[PDB]
DNA sequence: TCTCATAGCCCAGGAGAAGGAGCA
DNA sequence: TGCTCCTTCTCCTTCCTCTCGATGGCTATGAGA
RNA sequence: AUCGAGAGGA
């Protein structure tokens, strides 16, 4: 065997209330920037398909 | 263009290729792939071509597929027939492998394009310039080493193993068929027992292994660097491990593996490690 | 890297044999399995601890910034 | 992953029928007399004529594919459930790949008997310009293995040429699974915007 | 001499004015000034065919016995 | 990852007292999924395992 | 004309014997065009066995030389004035050349047997039993 | 099928030129012959004029030391050959009408 | 007689005692053979390096001040010429920059632990001619710090012992190959382009995409120079009877009818063109009528061109204001320069016969591709490809930057002359002030 | 189908059911009846001989045998005559 | 068949065989319009049919003495839209998508294809789902966020 | 659609091009929004829950 | 009184639009 | 007088992580020795 | 932090 350079200590990212991009008052992009993860439009389709509009709002 | 083409037997590695976005493009050479960086002294090549019975193109006034055009790497010399053209091609390879004429290097790429219906336009081309991909094979009428390029590969026979050399079927054979692989492809044990996308995954996961970067690690100021403490030589290893010097850089370590569904955790590519193995240095990372 | 202390799976301490293992190779001039049997590693899980190891840590001892070259 | 001596006896004996398979298939599509060797000059000229045309090459490769798949399914239905070295609730490989766990019996057949033909886009391997598929083949060989009929298997070892054509099949598969990721999603977005 | 519908001078080989577009008894050259021929030349004519590619049919495949 | 393309993720480091033990005395280092072998067709891992046990003896 | 000083003046040209055997196109003369390599000696041979017309081999000093016939553009009876090269024979030593002619024609002439001498080496056969070792 | 070698003339007797097919060169022009000594062979230099044109040429230096041609004259009843060493004069023709040219500019400035 | 060995004792003896004569693992140093060979071919070689071969191709730079002296139109004067005779690179030698002490050796550990580059000084031999060598100067101007390749002809670790390679703070198999800039190891990745000096016959939609009557039948060729530069030359078959020619120049292309090029190479007749293209294939009336179209259309569209000199001065008039030699040169020499720099640049001078043969051969193969007697081709196969290396492209780009800087010098002189400053170029302080105002920071 | 709504189908086709009394020979006779026939399908050789009386050229067409396209495409030589008469020239 | 033509001297050369070959690939003898060629297929759970590449209907309405003119099926939509109204093109859409998913033996419920085919017809004719089909729909931001 | 001072080809963003694509506004900031109180990880099997 | 030495700033993939080149 | 078919332009599109750079040039003022 | 360029992963 041989150990790959990918690990678990790098690739995890989380956020509670981080820096906000004050151009649009939207949460910033970046793991070291304390950035949140991105919803896609296909995932908006997935949330309309369940009809869960309260969680969608 | 992304597709693998069968003219690459010996030059590019069919196994070592990344996946995702550069998939199919970003090839890799073989370990017997020399990139010539020199104008080989082929100035005496047209003189010995005139010795071989070629009329000058100044005194010819002809151009057609029935007359084999004899050129040197972008410079027309003369006009012959095709039978004498292939005689001159193979005889010039014979004079290439054997050192009979001093004004003729070992690495002259002799492409005989024969008259074939709906092929490329015929002629005898000689390549002796820079940046020519060269590879050695074994040559049978003199039983020595022969430098061959890719433009002459299609029109000439290159065998695999000596015991299946048949009568007037090949003139060339490999020293070892494992010459057709790359440097990292040969370092995967028993590559011809596996489904080839798993060989491609192996030859791409080998380039991300947190192992041995060097031993001068107290003098460098690299940005990010990774050291593995425990390094071991594989017992199941190829001879090119000994040859090309991966011995200075141990990447991983041997282990005892039971192929078993005992845990219940190993489903769809999972794997389980003994805890005392971790507690006694199972590849400590830095 | 220095030869590790114990076995990876067992825990039988095995690096103490190491230089004497080398003494079975350099001075005694013996075959590999015979010397490994004379050391007494009857389980092969330590036979993969000693045989597979490479002393790269000597090569780290030629770049000493404290030592005046 | 082993057979008996009679299992390998059946394997070798029925693979002895794959000698002139491509020969008689090319004699069929060429529409000349059968029982003609791989060196007849009228045959080699007509094979060059077949090879330079695309659809004629497709017809020849379809006939070759039909005959070699007949030989393949013959060997598979003969040997694979029958002549194993250990039977089904002791052969753990068939115990996995029959109840729908991983794959099918095709994988068991490729491990235990032979791979088959490497169908690059539903046909035989592409050819170089001089009527040669590899540098180790004389021009217009009438071998089915020269067209990529992998008689070897993943247990007894495969030939290098077989491995090379399997690498072609793997690269084709990776291109196909790369191209279909950003392809269907655009159509899916285009007909979710309409129907929301 | 004349090669098909192509003729040049017997000394300089230059391209000439069309003998079916001249009015005199000879042909005057574009660079030199010589007279060749005396206009009693074998007339300008070619023989051309097709190439057995541009005409596809299944009847053509019936000729592939 | 091994040397046959079969990469993987260590889900749990299993205690040695919970390991399966052989008659010779040893316990394995890495237990691997056996069902990965039919689909991926990696038969050479058997060959490397057998030759490595041969070299280890 | 003062064309460059590296050029000098020719002075000797012996006349070409046309009428040593020439009559009205029936003497069956063999006036040839010969394409030799510049590697060999010329004036120490004694005969030239080029009458086989196809296989007129003549090995010169441990190396083979095949002398092939050319029924091509220098000797073909297909095109008029197909001879590219023109036989320029003199009248005396210092004077200019003139085009040779078979009769009172002022036209070029071809040559009766045109050759091509290719350097054929040995290229020996493969030792079959040595290379097919199992 | 053997043909004897009689006489091999060493002096320059006949040199063969080449212009093109259909060329016949009437009596107005002559074949002017010049010499050059590079100490292994002779580059014969061909020159000539007529009423409206002028041809010049030579033998190329990359071929005449790599090639040699023999003029042959055979008689069967004598069974004898005259053999002449011969280079081939390669010469091209220009016109006397080819002495025409434009000035070095067309009188342009930044407005042009 | 075992199959494979560990060689533990030999491994330990090679670890503790590296060989003081020859590097271990001689098969490893075939891996970085192309980069190190393509960098060492810059300085030495069969002619003493190819970059010095390459700077003898850009010619000279000629400028005129304006010179009201006392007619000063055709006798303006002050023919200033700027050229370069020799360029070489020093091995890395550094010191304390003040007072210029003797410079000690430079090791790559001095650039590892400084987080900056690893540079040797670039020097050139600038030939400063005034009015056809009437006042010849040889000014030496340093350029700045140019990066070199590790373990190459311009770094000191090339042929030193592996023992000292340990002693000079490096790996025992430090093969290098990379460049070091800003404390970062970076190299130039190889490329695959079309195989050079080989007429490739292709058919593509992008040929017909350009405009009307553009067939797909095209000979692409990649004409190289002996400094490993190149130039693309494309031959399109038309549906009219002419053959069009593409060549690129300074992010711009042109279209030239090919018979203009044919009679611009050498004065000839049309019978030579017939004898060169079709040869003994005279019964094939297809290509015969194509060549008949070509000759009649050429000598009907412009019958006023009847030698080489008229066509070359026609070219020099048509191509005067883009090659930037317009205030001086005669159009005959302009046309001869463009035919020296575009068409078949693997010969240069004394190529006219062979360039003519090559062009008629490409016309033969193009019309043969039209008639379908040869197969189409593909740049995807390894049959018709070649490898672009790092150091060759490196020397090309350095040639490009040096030529751009010389043209910038000429532009500075042209800006200075129109103000009314010092007329005579003999003056040393004037030239020193001009070189002070210009920026020669090539290394940055 | 669903997104583009294009009329230029790559291979547009039509499936026509036949009656039960129609035999296979009758239906294949109908298939040879329905089929589109090009002129170059019955042209073996086109020979153009120019002669320049001003500039002119004679066209000689060698066709195939009459029974061949008569049985295959249901065409007589006078239909060939009429179609050279009407649309070709 | 051999005949003769005459011309003036305006062009004085053009590629005559190429012109004749360009014409002879456009001269039709018996062209049923918009129909290329019919073949002999095999019935699969059905009666005997005939597959004809090329689509037309008036000439096939004419041949009723040979051909059952009541089960005429096709693959195109626009000819079915012009000929057989609005709902037959819908049935052709459902049958073609059913054919495509039967080629991979992947079962899809017919209610979804029913909904697609009735969504593509809500403005009288065969509506697209590109920018042109979204163009008729009267939602601003839905047209905005697409293209 | 304008003229340009060429040979560098650097279009600075007009308000049209900041509204048209995934890099526009309707997808980069209207629909595709990086969110708060979220997490991302690699996963692992667990047949005990 | 020049030499530096710097401040201050100037190659898919068809579908539409949209209008010329002939026709009742 | 009015109404069609042959050419151009003019349009548009899988998720995540990390690093590494990122205008030349024309003139003022302003001492140094 | 914007634009390019490069690398890597499901
Ligand atoms: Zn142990
Ligand atoms: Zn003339």
């Amino acid at each position: 065997y041989q150990r790959l350079r990918h690990m678990v200590n790098d690739k995890f990212q989380v956020r509670s209330t981080g820096p906000v991009n004050s151009l649009t008052m939207q949460p910033v992009k970046g793991r070291k920037r304390h950035g949140g993860i991105r919803v896609g439009e296909m995932e908006r389709d997935a949330l309309i398909g369940h009809g869960t509009s309260f969680l969608l709002q | 263009v992304r597709k693998l083409l069968p003219e690459s037997w010996g030059f590019l590695c069919p196994v070592h290729t990344p996946d995702g976005s550069p998939c199919g493009l970003l090839n890799h050479f073989a370990h017997k792939c020399r990139i010539s960086t020199q104008q080989s002294d082929v100035s005496r090549i047209p003189s010995i071509l005139y010795s071989l019975g070629v009329a000058p193109a100044s005194h010819t006034f002809a151009a057609g597929p029935s007359l084999c055009c004899v050129q040197i790497d972008g410079k027309i010399i003369g006009w012959v027939s095709h039978e004498q053209g292939k005689i001159i091609a193979d005889t010039l390879r014979y004079w290439k492998v054997e050192g009979k004429t001093p004004g003729l290097p070992i690495d002259l790429e002799i492409g005989y394009v024969p008259p074939s219906t709906r092929g490329q336009y015929p002629g005898l081309y000689l390549f002796g310039g820079h940046s020519r991909m060269l590879r050695p094979v074994r040559y049978l009428p003199l039983d020595k080493e022969d430098i061959v390029g890719p433009f002459e590969q299609v029109y000439m026979n290159i065998a695999v193993t000596p015991q299946e050399i048949q009568n007037n079927v090949h003139t060339h054979v490999e020293f070892t068929p494992t010459n057709i692989l790359s440097i990292l492809a040969n370092l995967t044990p028993f590559s011809d027992f596996n489904q080839s996308p798993r060989n491609m995954y192996q030859c791409q996961m080998g380039k991300q292994t947190m192992g041995t970067p060097g031993v001068a690690l107290c003098h460098r100021s690299d940005n990010k660097l990774y050291r593995l403490q425990t390094g071991q030589t594989p017992i199941v290893k190829a001879n090119l491990y000994d040859d090309y010097g991966m011995d200075n850089f141990p990447n991983g370590f041997n282990a005892v593996v039971a192929v078993i569904s005992y845990t219940g955790y190993d489903m769809d590519d999972a794997m389980i490690i003994n805890k005392s193995a971790d507690e006694r240095g199972f590849g400590y990372g830095t | 890297m220095i030869v590790p202390v114990r076995c990876f799976s067992c825990g039988k301490v095995v690096g103490d044999k190491w230089e004497s293992y080398l003494n079975l190779l350099q001075e005694d001039e013996l075959d590999e399995g015979t010397a490994l049997s004379r050391l007494g590693l009857k389980r092969y899980c330590c036979r993969r601890m000693i045989l597979t190891h490479v002393d790269l840590i000597e090569k780290f001892l030629r770049y000493n910034p404290l030592e005046k070259r | 992953l082993r057979l008996t001596a009679e299992g390998n006896k059946w394997r070798t004996d029925i693979l002895k029928t794959s000698v002139d398979t491509g020969r008689e298939a090319a004699a069929e599509v060429t529409n000349l007399d059968k029982d003609t060797p791989a060196d007849d000059p009228e045959l080699l000229k007509r094979l060059q004529e077949i090879l330079r045309d695309n659809n004629k090459s497709g017809i020849l490769d379809a006939v070759t594919s039909s005959k070699v798949n007949a030989i393949t399914s013959q060997v598979v239905s003969k040997c694979v459930p029958d002549g194993t070295m250990k039977k089904f609730p002791c052969n753990s490989m068939q115990a996995m790949a029959l109840s729908g766990a991983k794959g099918s019996n095709v994988n068991v057949s490729q491990i235990m008997c032979l791979l088959g033909q490497q169908a690059l886009e539903g046909r035989r391997v592409p050819v170089m310009v001089s009527g040669k598929t590899l540098p180790s083949f004389k021009p217009y060989e009438t071998d089915a293995m020269a067209g990529g009929y992998v008689k070897g298997r993943f247990y007894s070892g495969i030939k290098p040429q077989e491995y090379y054509f399997h690498c072609m099949a793997g690269r084709e598969g990776l291109i196909d699974t790369a191209v279909k990721t950003s392809r269907s999603g655009y159509l899916q977005r285009c007909l979710t915007k309409q129907l929301e | 001499s004349v090669v098909g519908s192509l003729i040049f001078c017997l000394d300089c080989g230059d391209l000439l004015e069309n003998p079916n577009a001249v009015l005199g008894s000879n042909v005057e050259c574009s660079q030199c000034k010589a007279i060749y021929p005396k206009s009693q030349f074998s007339n300008l004519k070619v023989v051309t065919t097709t190439a057995d590619d541009a005409f596809p049919s299944s009847l053509r495949a019936k000729k592939s016995v | 990852s091994s040397r046959h393309g079969q990469k993987g993720v260590c889900s749990r480091k299993w205690p040695t007292i919970d390991m399966p033990f052989s008659e010779t005395g040893i316990q394995p280092d890495i237990i691997i999924n056996p069902h990965a072998f039919p689909s991926r067709m990696t038969i050479g891992m058997f060959v490397e395992s057998l030759a490595g046990k041969a070299g280890a003896l | 004309f003062s064309i460059p000083d590296g050029f000098k003046k020719c002075k000797h040209l012996k006349n070409f014997p046309l009428n040593g055997d020439n009559k009205k196109k029936a003497k069956q003369q063999q006036v040839w065009l010969i394409k030799f390599p510049s590697n060999v000696d010329i004036s120490k041979l004694k005969s030239l066995p080029v009458d086989f017309e196809s296989s007129t081999t003549m090995t010169i000093d441990k190396h083979d030389y095949k002398i092939m016939d050319d029924t091509d553009i220098e000797s073909s009876l297909t095109q008029d004035n197909l001879s590219n090269m023109t036989l320029l024979v003199p009248s005396e030593s210092k004077e200019s050349l003139k085009i040779a002619s078979t009769a009172k024609d002022n036209a070029p002439l071809q040559f009766d047997k045109v050759f091509s001498v290719s350097e054929t080496a040995k290229i020996p056969a493969i030792d079959y039993s040595k290379v097919r070792v199992p | 099928s053997e043909i004897e070698i009689e006489s091999v003339q060493d002096q320059p007797s006949v040199a063969v030129g080449s212009f093109f097919k259909g060329f016949r060169a009437p009596s107005d022009t002559t074949f002017d012959l010049y010499k050059k000594k590079k100490s292994e062979k002779d580059e014969f230099v061909l020159h000539g004029e007529n009423e409206r044109l002028e041809y010049e040429g030579y033998t190329d230096s990359s071929s005449q030391a790599s090639n040699q041609y023999v003029v042959g004259l055979f008689n069967p009843e004598k069974k004898s050959i005259q053999l002449y060493k011969a280079p081939v004069l390669v010469s091209k023709v220009v016109s006397k009408s080819s002495k025409n040219l434009r000035g070095p500019k067309i009188k342009s400035k930044s407005d042009t | 007689a075992r199959t494979a060995d560990f060689r533990t004792l030999e491994r330990e003896s090679r670890f503790i005692n590296p060989p003081k004569d020859k590097s271990a693992f001689p098969l490893l140093q075939e891996a970085v053979q192309p980069h190190i060979g393509s960098f060492n071919a810059l300085t030495e070689g069969p002619d003493g390096g190819l970059l010095n071969l390459g700077v003898k191709d850009i010619g000279e730079k000629v400028i005129f001040d304006g010179k009201p002296l006392n007619s000063n139109s055709g006798y303006l004067g002050n023919k200033l010429s700027v050229s370069v005779e020799q360029v070489s690179i020093a091995k890395p030698m550094s010191n304390d920059g003040v007072s210029s002490a003797v410079e000690r050796k430079v090791y790559p550990s001095e650039s590892r632990q400084r987080l900056t580059s690893y540079r040797g000084k670039l020097l050139l031999k600038l030939k400063w001619s005034v009015n056809n060598g009437e006042e010849n100067l040889f000014e030496v101007r340093d350029c700045g710090g140019l990066p070199v390749m590790l373990q190459s002809n311009r770094c000191h670790l090339n042929k030193m012992s592996p023992y000292e390679l340990v002693q000079h703070k490096e790996e025992s198999d430090e093969i290098g190959g990379y460049f070091i800039v800003n404390g970062i190891e970076k190299l130039i990745r190889m490329l695959i382009v079309q195989r050079r000096n080989h007429p490739m016959a292709i058919i593509r939609p992008s040929f017909a995409n350009r405009g009307a009557s553009y067939s797909h039948y095209g000979i692409q060729i990649r004409s190289v120079r002996p400094d490993q530069t190149s130039q693309t030359n494309v031959l399109h078959y038309l549906n009219d009877g002419q053959v069009t020619f593409r060549f690129s120049w300074r992010k711009n292309e042109y279209l030239v009818p090919v018979v203009m090029i044919l009679k611009a190479l050498c004065h000839t007749s049309d019978r030579e063109i017939f004898d060169g293209i079709i040869g003994n294939d005279v019964k094939d009336s297809f290509l015969t009528d194509r060549l008949e179209l070509l000759l009649r259309g050429f000598k009907k569209r412009y019958p006023h061109l009847q030698n080489r000199t008229q066509v070359l001065q026609y070219l020099g008039d048509k191509f005067r204001v883009v090659f930037q030699a317009s205030p001086d040169q005669s159009d005959l020499e302009v046309g001869q320069e463009v035919l020296d720099r575009i068409v078949l640049v693997h010969l240069g001078k004394d190529g006219s016969q062979d360039k003519f043969r090559m062009l008629l051969f490409m016309i033969r193969k193009l019309y043969s591709l039209v008639a379908g007697e040869c197969s189409p081709d593909n740049p995807d196969a390894t049959q018709h490809q070649e490898v672009l290396l790092g150091g060759f492209l490196y020397g090309m780009i350095l040639k490009e930057k040096i030529d751009e800087y010389l043209q910038n010098i000429i532009a500075q002189v042209r800006m200075d002359i129109n103000r009314g400053m010092a007329i005579n170029f003999k003056d040393k302080r004037y030239m020193s002030r001009v070189l002070m105002r210009v920026n020669e920071n090539i290394g940055s | 189908i669903v997104m583009t709504a294009s009329a230029a189908i790559k291979t547009p086709q039509m499936t026509l059911p036949i009656w039960n009394d129609v035999s296979d020979e009758q239906a294949d006779t109908f298939c040879k009846s329905i089929s589109k026939v090009l002129l170059s399908e019955v042209i073996d050789k086109v020979i153009v001989t120019e002669t320049t009386a001003a500039r002119s050229y004679v066209i000689h067409m060698r066709f195939f045998d009459n029974n061949e396209y008569s049985e295959e495409y249901d065409v007589s030589k006078e239909e060939l005559q009429n179609v050279i008469s009407n649309q070709f020239i | 068949c051999e005949f003769k033509l005459e011309l003036a001297a305006d062009t004085e050369k053009l590629l005559m065989v190429n012109i004749v070959e360009e014409i002879c690939r456009k001269s039709i003898i018996r062209q049923i319009p918009h129909i290329d060629r019919c073949v002999h297929p095999e019935p699969e759970n059905g009666k005997r049919v005939l597959v004809t590449e090329g689509v037309n209907f008036q000439a096939m309405w004419d041949q009723e003495a040979f051909i059952d003119v009541d089960g005429i099926t096709s693959n195109d939509v626009a000819a079915v839209l012009k000929t057989y109204g609005v709902e037959a093109a819908r049935n052709t859409i459902v049958n073609e998508i059913n054919n495509v998913f039967s080629r991979y033996a992947i079962s899809v419920s017919f209610r979804h294809l029913d909904l697609i085919a009735d969504m593509m017809t809500r403005q009288g004719t065969y509506l697209a789902f590109n920018r042109q089909g979204m163009e008729t729909s009267t939602s601003s931001f839905m047209k905005m966020s697409y293209e | 659609k304008a003229q340009g001072r060429t040979s560098g080809k650097v279009p600075i963003p007009g308000v049209k091009q900041a509204l048209e694509k995934k890099e526009g506004l309707f997808r980069k900031h209207m629909m595709g929004k990086r969110v708060n109180y979220a997490a991302r990880s690699v996963i692992s099997p667990d047949p005990n829950i």
